[PDB]
RNA sequence: GGCAUGCUUGAGGUUCUAACUCUGGUCCGUAAUCCGGAUCGAGGACAGUGUAUGGUGGGCAGUUUGACUGGGGCGGUCUCCUCCUAAAGAGUAACGGAGGAGUACGAAGGUGCGCUCAGACCGGUCGGAAAUCGGUCGCAGAGUAUAAAGGCAAAAGCGCGCUUGACUGCGAGACAGACACGUCGAGCAGGUACGAAAGUAGGUCUUAGUGAUCCGGUGGUUCUGUAUGGAAGGGCCAUCG
RNA sequence: AUCGCUGUGAAGAUGCAGUGUAUCCGCGGCUAGACGGAAAGACCCCGUGAACCUUUACUGUAGCUUUGCACUGGACUUUG
RNA sequence: AUUAAAAACACAGCACUCUGCAAACACGAAAGUGGACGUAUAGGGUGUGACGCCUGCCCGGUGCCGGAAGGUUAAUUGAUGGGGUUAGCGCAAGCGAAGCUCUUGAUCGAAGCCCCGGUAAACGGCGGCCGUAACUAUAACGGUCCUAAGGUAGCGAAAUU
RNA sequence: AACCCACUCCCGUUGAAAAGGUAGGGGAUGACUUGUGGAUCGGAGUGAAAGGCUAAUCAAGCUCGGAGAUAGCUGGUUCUC
RNA sequence: AAUGGGUCAGCGACUUAUAUUCAGUGGCAAGCUUAACCGUAUAGGGUAGGCGUAGCGAAAGCGAGUCUUAAUAGGGCGUU
């Protein structure tokens, strides 16, 4: 950061934001990824089994990244727009 | 020459801001600019910076 | 009776000389009060900075009476 | 961790896969001075330049 | 207005003894000018100590006390603007030569509208070089809020109306540029003054009139809000010190 | 394998250049040079070095002092 | 000690100031000790430095001593106001008693300082402004001013010119 | 005179000697000189006061720790193509 | 005529740990790799975790999309 004496960006540009402690225990999951899992359901505990998810996780929401391939369903979990239409397509379910 | 402000006459600051010289026309002024926010345009007052 | 301070020299001058391919916003003369003047596609900015306001090539023309050296650009 | 970032650097720039963001200076305090035009430029949260990168990701510890 | 006074909380005074104090006498522990204990005397709720607090405090302490510089000191200087140096693109140094700025402006801006200098020449009963200005040769030499340069009449000075574009969101693309900064710039809308209209207007003839971050202050906010609902605090946006 | 001179040269040469002298080696003396030896210049400058002194520099602080509350009581009065 | 023996220091004498005794003071986180087994003719500190003749003026600044009692002023006290939560009444909007809580901070507060006087054998001070007279530089003057006051006796080209 | 000092000259300066010697010099019944034992010590003693002295060291002793302090400075950094 | 070296022989100065980045070289590959620890122990187990497969925004959030403004109207970042 010492630029000579003067001053340096780290002390120069001003500070911005604050971090979320809401979003240390969110996660993503993608739809390419949802087949790895076991017994047709998709579960916040089921994504933990597979190590597709951390613990401490407890909120995840599954975008569209790719193909489904499985029927799954997706209880307790929020899916985006383009990725409910994704898992309904290859006969998924949603419920909560 | 000291800063004014120039609030709208409702519960809504937008406050375009500028400055004048108050050692000339000891009252205030009532010229009134564009609002973005309520989108009428209002009775701009005092700065009252206080 | 005491000398020194100059000031930090503007960089003024003719930018983007006069047979030169332009693009629409290009600053074409840096100028301290007209000495050149605004053409058929040029713009005339605040400070007296002449821009280009359409494609083409600056012709830099001597036209009109008052002797007005002029900065065009045409579409060719 | 056996390797400290500048805690002082991390308010600053926020990292994103374009780049390091970061906010821009003289938005603060003196502002019925300026025009409106150069508030309204400064108002985002710009990009870090290509020779400041060195310096900041050394600073936030990433070389 | 208040009456006597019980029930009582605040600042005095001198007094009382029982706290405390005694580097006073006398006993005893004891064969001791220490020390306790006993008692006599004196002071006495003071002194003194703990804690909190104001004042004083080089007695002591940790320090600071800039750079440039034809060595150092003294003086001057330090940021910004304009000309010269600067070599007909930019740029370009010196304790080289010259000057300026740390603002003004609610009109001195936009626009609508109205409108163009200064000079010599001359007419004396109060001004007689010169005013009031009336009209003859005029040939930017004037004026521009402010230094100097560069610019102007499609005025880039005044009068007067409207009374706001000294707009909000932006912004293709450039110029400058180590970085942070900085400079120039339309169309749709919010919406606009004006003009009856093409259209001009995102301040001023242009370039000085300035100051980062961190802390605070203020007004919004949809954001966050440590079990939950809220608040507190934080963030974002605007602006002040 | 250690001359003078006059030039040159990081600017005062035994060593370069040009040129004069000059057999080889001691001893006794004398100190002009070897910018002779001795001490990583003491003056001077430098260092965002140190130390110690000063004060009306800054920030403290021992000590002294002021009051609040404790240790700390009653009893009348001047007094609210 | 090891380049300075002196005009430096000490001194007798002198003055100023503190100190009533568990003394001022000093060494001690403290007990204690020194002062002192002393007691104002004594003890501490400061300055001058036998003796002789003497020791002028200035109390503004700063210190110290005393003084009314006014203004400003600390912890402490917690008046009043503004908020945060919520019982409840009202169909709801709403306010919201009580709490609890967060800020606000009227009154009550001493010394000190501001203020008044004294104090120079307290630390200190005993003018510059010009033309005057003259000359290197002056209070003898008329002075103009200025200040708390502008150098008395002595001495003087000096350990100072 | 002893004794204690240390004014002057010269020698000595790699000394006989990390402060002497030789020739002269000051005090020499006193605020004297001295033996022996003791007391006081490092922002601390002690000082007829020079920043003197506190074991040939003193504008803060010596020693061991913090400690390989720090050094934008100095010097040095080793085989070959 | 600036510094250092009288000489010889020995000794004497880019290391190590832990994080990380880039290059080369490998193993696996939309996955890859384990840390403590377990272990008849360089094996094997242990995938807690770390990084990758998705970004944008300060953030709630939305997601191949936010911000802004009354404005899905105009640009920045990302994207087989």
């Amino acid at each position: 950061g010492f630029e000579g004496g003067q001053q340096p960006l780290h002390r120069r540009l001003p500070k911005f934001g604050f971090v979320s402690l809401k979003a240390m225990d969110r996660a993503e999951v993608r739809t390419s990824e949802l087949a790895k899992v076991e017994g047709d359901v998709v579960s916040l505990q089921t994504l933990k089994d597979a190590n597709l998810i951390n613990q401490h996780v407890q909120r995840v929401k599954v975008m569209l990244s790719g193909e489904v391939g499985r029927a799954v369903t997706l209880k307790g979990i929020a899916a985006t727009k383009g990725a409910r239409a994704a898992i309904e397509a290859a006969g998924g379910k949603f419920e909560d | 020459r000291e800063l004014i402000r120039l609030v709208s006459s409702a519960g809504t600051g937008h406050f375009y801001t500028t400055d004048k010289n108050k050692r000339t026309k000891p009252e205030k002024i009532e010229i009134k600019k564009y609002d973005p926010v309520v989108r009428q345009h209002v009775i701009y007052k005092e700065a009252k910076i206080k | 009776t005491r000398n020194g301070r100059d000031s930090e020299s503007k960089r003024l001058g003719v930018k983007l000389f006069g047979g030169q391919a332009v693009k629409a916003g290009n600053i074409l003369v840096r100028l301290r009060g007209t000495k050149f003047h605004a053409g058929y596609g040029v713009g005339l900015g605040k400070d007296h900075t002449l821009f280009a306001k359409v494609d083409g090539v600056v012709k830099f023309e001597t036209k009109g009476a008052f002797g007005r050296k002029y900065v065009s650009i045409v579409a060719a | 961790p056996k390797m400290k970032t500048k805690s002082g650097a991390a308010k600053r720039f926020k990292k994103t896969a374009g780049g390091l963001k970061h906010k821009h200076a003289f938005k603060s305090h003196i502002l019925t001075k300026m025009t409106t035009k150069r508030k309204r430029q400064l108002r985002g949260t710009s990009m870090l330049n290509k020779s400041d990168v060195a310096r900041v990701e050394r600073s936030l510890r990433l070389r």
